[PDB]
């Protein structure tokens, strides 16, 4: 089992960084680059002594790229794959995808299909980027196009960070996410989406944290696709693959947007004083307000939803709590897809950072759960483009690039296809 | 990477920009004559966006130092870093404009022209791959109103895709240090307009009152306003010049500020901003930054922001510092003064911040804003325009070089389109 | 005082591309004045059918137009419509042959023939300029030497060009070799989609100013024929290198008047003009002393069928505005 | 629990000084504004090591403000705080209003808002001032007139030093009074009254001082309005904060009236003479001589009063004390509220500034009471005011301003209309 990594844009190097930060911990690495099969599918074996990370952080702007490597990790990662580009993005869909992406894209393909020929278990991929950004919005929709129709069958996990509702850090990331998704939505084979005011209110009650940062944030994200990834690293009682993902979340070859959930986060004081069983993480991953997404699960309903565990979990309490919450007439699942469980247990614990605000817990969740409270924020989005679009505001740039209205309007019309559907399945 | 060429045009422009290698030399260590003396490593990695490096650890400015009168250049050269500066860039005539567009656009700048035009190909050459251009510039008066704003069309012509930032401050009704401010003001904002992609509105009145309310000087020359000035444009040019942990681009902001091409006149503005009698009584935290960030009186613009309502707003901070309670900070600005922002955009705020902060402070920012209050200055000196052009005072001198009254009318034709513009989207 | 711009629609038959691909016929006519496109009809003046020839919809679109500029008032005329939609094939054609030309020759012809027929006494005064906008820039073709030109305003605060080249013309055929050279000499680019593509603004303005010696009455009207470009899809056309440099320039220009006719449909306080030259030298047609006449050419494939929906709504938008005449 | 402070006038800047005198020796605050939560509510956290007032001291003559700013306090109190006029009011309600008032209050106000912005936990404000003065009285109603129209919701105790019967420091201070009342009436939620001669016998008697100063009087004054916030700043047994004291005394909207008086007032010598105890301070209180308003209580009948303590003092004795009281027939307590009693304890002890004439007690005692005693002083204060009304003397100065007879006669039926439903519920 291996599996190839890409980051891209200002949102995936400080995931990049941050996620790769407790996987050399995970593995015994230290950051110098050195210390059987579990580190296979994230690390090689570099002659004798030495590994080398299987991943490639491209970005425009070179202002990260010279940071890394002037970091603290600068002999863990290749410095071939540290690529850089010539001139940022400028939070444009069209730049970062047609004018800067062409002429690097020759380099960037031919670097990942070099590095794809050696493996031999290549499940699929997984992606970071942010279409509210830039060079996560427009060299993301250039790579994804252009490997799909060379390879096609591979899975794909795309690691978006998306807009919250009233929290933004820009005014042209609307721009960037309605036309990225317009490509995203036939090639990618599924998305699991973040929020960033999610996050904030999540440290603020749970861990108590009243002036964290983006390494705070990304050392939470970094542990959770640590944990959908576990199964393939160390044994467990059941396993599940990259493969099993594709088949119990996409009921629809479009309808392919799951939430994310992750329990327990507690802090160090607090950690001692409640007590860390299987009851709480998955009553408390289920509450509304403990997911890593803002939108209300109860204006829809769930389709399916996997529970895969961490560290010492005996196969039969998990049984019993998915069986309580099932009898739980607070939530309600779908008729389309009654049965939508997926037990999943590992015997690694979860890791630990040193000096990091997550605390030690013996038992660990993570969640996936596909359902139709996401077309709220899809409507969202649609009413606030409509208020920019009347004006045509922030549009002089993209048709300033080469871009026209006419992609503007299969893009709003696009998710006008999105939205009947998701109301559709949601009866 | 992502090289700056620096043009100092006009009496202002030579003295603004001068401050401008002031202090950013000091946060980045470099000796008065030129060396490297800094105490952090992260400082020499993006020091050529601004300066080309030199034999014996030597670095030199990429300074376009331009001028009609041999007294500014000779004043700038026995500065306190008038040294470090290379003399082929100081380029300059003998006989001065007398505040006059027509002699520095047409016929006295046209002799001049040919020779700067050669120096920035030689520097355009040198750099790996140029940026943007960032002028400094005044309105008022003949050689910077007139040279600066003749070169903006040449270099446009050049490079039809590259940024062209300006620094420009403009006149006042109170404040009028010369007669000719509103031809001058009127026939170079033409151009400025339909040329450049970016523009910095400073006025003259908001240097004078923001030095009364916060500072509390008893005697502020003009090398104290230079400090206010120079830092937004050294605020503005930080993250692609220092590492954080969201480095916006000055492309980056020009994608967000500017919805339609000529609508470009931004708002400049600094913050913190206390006296010594009072910085010790002050939290330098950011719920205390962002009250005074969107205050009332603390823009570098005369015009009243309650008069009109934010299309687009920046505060690219600067050091150390949580990022969670500044977005809960600029959703309250938004939120709670609602009236103040236009309903046809959902977010009017953009967010950037970096790590090093500068030498003697600790957090730091800079507000950019494009908003409807301007209007009452393109009004304004229109009407003075408006005064003297009907019945034809003080164009005579403009008509001797060539010059015609259909272009003042022209002009007018621009002035008055540009401030229904904001009229459209108030 | 107040007359309604036209917007006449056009399709024309599959191309050698599209009949290989085997696109399938969208185009339903439903009477004249309507069309049906999946179900969805578009109110307009006169719908011209693919079978259409050229001699056809030059009698029906720009016949009663030769005797408003002559009149005393102003004409200006326009296409627009998507890549490989039929522009250029409408408006300038096949020029030598007897009837493969399209609008522009057809009326400067009309123009000395009518003359003709007049009394002797009503000297006229014909002047041609013939210029295409290139990164940015206004080329002029008849001087190679000016690369760029300066545009100001008259006394009415009415756009015009200046500096450009103005011939004084006096027989027919001098403007028949002005414009082959002018064609000869347009920079012109080869892509898939497109063979002759157009990629540029081609302006021909013809002021046509008359005096009547006996009465002593002066009269002047401008005429102009601008031939706009195709909105280039590069995931359809593949552009690369100097085509993207063209998708540029001829991008900003239609999104930009696009920008007006959306602002004077839905009655702007302001109307931007300003956001390009493009507008400028259109400002007259779309808010000064002129009819406009908007000639819609569109493709019945349905390779771009998404691109000719985006065309019909911008053409029935602009239906319902007046130009203050 | 945050509150903010503002001093009006001659009067308030001398209860500023004072009052501010012991705060800061209370929390062991140096002079120099140097030394963990209770100094919360009247001093910031100003980084590091550094603290700074939460009060406002307007005053249109700066002859006391360039005192302050030259004083010993000057690296305590924020230079901005210490605003400074133009010219005096000149003991004229309508220029300290109308005319000073306006070109002032706008920048008064926004100093008053964005102090207010950074705060969380703002309970009401607290108003120092005094109607027989011109800025007390004109500018004071400026400025509860405009904040009350943008806050409202909020508490303020309007601490206001009132006319004496025959003692007096001018002769226009009826005029001032008469007319800031009309104003102060529907916006002050409850406003406690000092008397100037009341203070004299006071010291005279029990404290035996035959020449003091107002020093003297406002170090007395502080310590009265250091109680009755003491709650919110240190634990008690039985706490109270600052709306506890709008309910329990104002039972109907425009009586908010409540006398005010304290005890125990012992020299140094005389202290360790006197035996200190619950009961005699209990007594002492209600003893008419005793408080700071010379009003006859046995004229009327008392609505309910609040038994505020400090120091270590046990919650039994002090319910036999008001047990005792309730028996004793010399007073008589209306049938209206028989039950306004309101005990509170708190655990701080009384302060001591060095050098004053006040002595250390390990006990101590504060007092508001409602009650129809003051209808007296009003029916006075109306009486006099006939007197100089009917001739139409001191009337051409406000006149002269602005004014007119039609707000002064208003507000001599405002009275009336105050007389007779504080003999009504006298019943
Ligand atoms: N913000 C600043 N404004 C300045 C400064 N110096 C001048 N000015 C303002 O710009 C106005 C005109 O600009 P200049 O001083 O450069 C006049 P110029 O040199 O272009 O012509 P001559 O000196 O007559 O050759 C001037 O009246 C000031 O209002 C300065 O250092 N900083
Ligand atoms: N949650 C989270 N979001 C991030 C982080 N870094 C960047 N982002 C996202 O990035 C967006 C801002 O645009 P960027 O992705 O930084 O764009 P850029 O890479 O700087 O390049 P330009 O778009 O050209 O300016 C924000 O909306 C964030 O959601 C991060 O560390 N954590
Ligand atoms: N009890 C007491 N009253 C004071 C004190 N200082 C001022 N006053 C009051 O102030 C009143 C006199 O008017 P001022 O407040 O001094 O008025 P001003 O501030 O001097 O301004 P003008 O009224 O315009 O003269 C007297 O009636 C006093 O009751 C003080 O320290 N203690
Ligand atoms: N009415 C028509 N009948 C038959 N063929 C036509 C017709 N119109 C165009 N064509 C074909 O199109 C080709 C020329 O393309 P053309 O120059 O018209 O592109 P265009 O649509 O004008 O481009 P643009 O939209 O950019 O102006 C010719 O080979 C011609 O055969």
């Amino acid at each position: 089992r291996e599996c190839i990594s890409i980051h891209v844009g200002q949102a995936g190097v400080q995931i990049g960084n941050a996620c790769w930060e407790l996987y050399c911990l995970e593995h015994g690495i230290q950051p110098d680059g050195q210390m059987d099969d579990s580190f296979n599918t994230f690390f090689s074996e570099t002659g004798a002594g030495k590994h080398v990370p299987r991943a490639v952080f491209v970005d425009l702007e070179p202002t990260v790229i010279d940071e890394v490597r002037t970091g603290t990790y600068r002999q863990l990662f290749h410095p071939e794959q540290l690529i850089t580009g010539k001139e940022d993005a400028a939070n444009n869909y069209a730049r970062g995808h047609y004018t800067i992406g062409k002429e690097i894209i020759d380099l960037v393909l031919d670097r990942i299909r070099k590095l794809a020929d050696q493996c031999t278990g290549l499940q699929g991929f997984l992606v970071f980027h942010s279409f509210g950004g830039g060079t996560g919005s427009g060299f993301t929709s250039l790579l994804m196009e252009r490997l799909s129709v060379d390879y096609g069958k591979k899975s794909k996990l795309e690691f978006s960070i998306y807009p919250a509702p009233q929290v933004s850090t820009a005014v042209v990331e609307p721009y960037n996410s309605i036309l990225t998704t317009h490509t995203t939505l036939e090639h990618s084979d599924c998305a699991f989406m973040v929020d960033n005011e999610a996050i904030y209110d999540i440290c603020r009650r749970n861990l108590d944290i009243e002036r964290p940062t983006y390494t705070n944030l990304n050392r939470l994200i970094g542990q959770i696709v640590s944990s959908i990834t576990a199964s393939l690293r160390f044994d467990g009682a059941l396993n599940v693959d990259l493969t099993e993902f594709q088949t119990n979340l996409v009921p629809y070859p479009r309808i392919h947007f799951p939430l994310a959930t992750y329990a327990p986060v507690i802090s160090a004081e607090k950690a001692y004083h409640e007590q860390l069983s299987v009851a709480e993480i998955t009553n408390a991953c289920f509450e509304p307000a403990n997911q890593m997404v803002k939108c209300d699960p109860r204006h829809g309903k769930y389709m399916a939803c996997c529970l895969l565990y961490r560290g010492d979990v005996v196969p039969k309490d998990v049984n019993a709590a998915i069986a309580t919450i099932k009898t739980k007439r607070t939530i309600q699942f779908v008729d389309w897809c009654p049965t939508g469980f997926k037990v999943g247990i590992n015997y690694q614990p979860p890791t630990v950072v040193p000096g990091g605000d997550l605390a030690k817990v013996q038992r660990a969740v993570c969640m996936l759960s596909n359902t139709t409270a996401i077309a709220e924020a899809w409507a969202r989005l649609d009413h606030k483009f409509d208020l920019m679009y009347a004006k045509r505001a922030f549009v002089h740039w993209y048709v300033g690039e080469g871009m026209e209205e006419g992609e503007f309007s299969e893009a709003r019309e696009d998710m006008a296809a999105l939205e009947k559907d998701y109301e559709e399945v949601g009866v | 990477m992502r090289e700056i060429v620096h043009i100092q045009a006009g009496q202002c422009g030579n003295q603004i920009g001068a401050k401008f290698w002031e202090v950013i030399s000091d946060e980045h260590g470099i000796d008065p004559t030129g060396s490297y003396h800094g105490d952090s490593d992260l400082q020499l990695e993006r020091i050529n966006v601004y300066y080309n490096e030199a034999a014996g650890n030597k670095y030199v400015p990429r300074a376009i130092l331009v001028d009609l009168e041999p007294g500014t250049m000779d004043s700038v050269r026995s500065g306190p870093f008038g040294q470090i500066f290379r003399p082929d860039n100081f380029v300059f005539g003998q006989s001065g404009a007398g505040n006059n567009w027509a002699k520095g656009h047409y016929t006295e700048g046209a002799e001049l022209v040919d020779s700067v035009l050669d120096v920035v190909r030689k520097e355009s050459e040198s750099c790996d791959c140029l940026q943007g251009f960032q002028l400094t510039h005044s309105l008022g008066g003949g050689t910077g109103s007139g040279m600066g704003t003749l070169l903006i069309s040449k270099i446009r012509e050049e490079y039809p895709d590259r940024i062209m930032n300006t620094f420009s401050v403009m006149p006042s009704p109170k404040v009028s240090d010369t007669v000719v401010e509103p031809y001058n003001a009127t026939l170079s904002v033409h151009q400025l307009v339909e040329n450049t992609d970016e523009t910095y509105s400073i006025d003259n009145e908001a240097l004078y009152d923001i030095c009364f309310r916060t500072l509390k000087l008893t005697t502020p020359t003009y090398g104290d306003l230079n400090h206010l000035v120079s830092a937004t444009m050294s605020g503005v040019t930080t993250c692609l010049r220092f590492p954080g942990q969201l480095n916006a681009d000055l492309r980056k902001l020009a994608v967000n500020m500017v919805p339609f091409p000529r609508l470009h006149f931004f708002m400049p503005g600094f913050a913190p901003l206390t006296s010594r009698g009072s910085q010790q009584y002050r939290a330098l935290t950011v719920p205390e930054l962002t009250q005074q960030m969107f205050d009332s009186k603390n823009m570098m613009a005369a015009c009243d922001p309650r008069h009109g309502r934010y299309l687009t707003v920046a505060a690219i901070f600067r050091g150390r510092m949580s990022m969670k309670e500044v977005d809960e900070q600029m959703l309250n600005v938004q939120n709670k003064n609602s009236s103040y922002f236009v309903e046809w955009i959902p977010n009017n705020v953009k967010t950037a911040v970096c790590d090093i902060p500068p030498r003697g402070l600790k957090m730091s920012a800079t507000f950019i804003g494009n908003s409807t209050a301007i209007q009452e200055l393109f009004k304004r000196i229109s009407e003075q325009f408006t005064a003297m052009f009907r019945r034809k005072a003080f164009l005579h001198w403009y008509t001797g070089e060539g010059m015609d009254e259909m272009e003042f009318t022209e002009a007018e034709s621009n002035m008055n389109d540009l401030v229904s513009e904001y009229q459209q989207y108030q | 005082a107040e007359c309604n711009i036209k917007v006449m629609c056009r399709f024309r038959p599959l191309n050698e591309s599209e009949v290989n691909r085997g696109d399938k016929y969208i185009a339903k006519f439903q009477g004249e004045d309507t069309v049906v496109i999946a179900s969805k009809p578009y109110a307009f003046d006169r719908v011209f059918q693919s079978s259409t020839s050229q001699e056809q919809v030059y009698n029906d679109c720009a016949k009663k137009i030769v005797k408003d500029v002559l009149e005393g008032y102003n004409g200006t005329i326009f296409a627009y419509g998507q890549t490989s939609s039929g522009k250029t094939h409408t408006m300038e054609g096949k020029l030598h042959d007897p009837e493969g030309m399209g609008i522009i020759p057809r009326i400067v012809q009309d123009i000395f023939n009518y003359i003709y027929s007049m009394d002797e006494n009503l000297e006229f005064h014909i002047k041609v300029s013939y210029f295409e906008i290139y990164l940015d820039k206004i080329r002029d073709l008849l001087d190679v030497s000016k690369t760029n030109l300066s545009v100001h305003e008259d006394k009415n605060r009415v756009p015009y060009v200046k500096g450009c080249t103005e011939r004084f013309v006096c027989s027919p055929d001098e403007v028949m070799d002005t414009i082959d050279e002018g064609k000869s000499n347009r920079h012109v680019a080869v892509t898939n989609m497109n063979e002759h593509s157009s990629r540029s603004h081609s302006i021909f303005l013809i002021n046509v100013k008359q005096e009547n010696t006996q009465t002593e009455q002066k009269l002047s009207g401008k005429l102009y024929l601008v031939d706009l470009a195709g909105s280039a899809k590069v995931s359809k056309t593949g552009a690369e290198g100097a085509v993207l440099d063209e998708a540029k320039n001829i991008n900003k220009s239609l999104s930009a008047l696009g920008n007006v006719i959306s602002a004077l449909a839905e009655g702007s306080t302001y109307v931007p003009y300003r956001d390009s030259k493009m507008t400028r030298i259109l400002q007259d047609s779309l808010g000064g002393n002129c009819r406009t006449t908007i000639v819609i050419c569109c493709s019945p494939s349905s390779y771009n069928e998404s691109e000719t929906k985006s065309t019909l709504l911008f053409g029935q938008r602009a239906k319902t505005i007046k130009n203050t005449v």
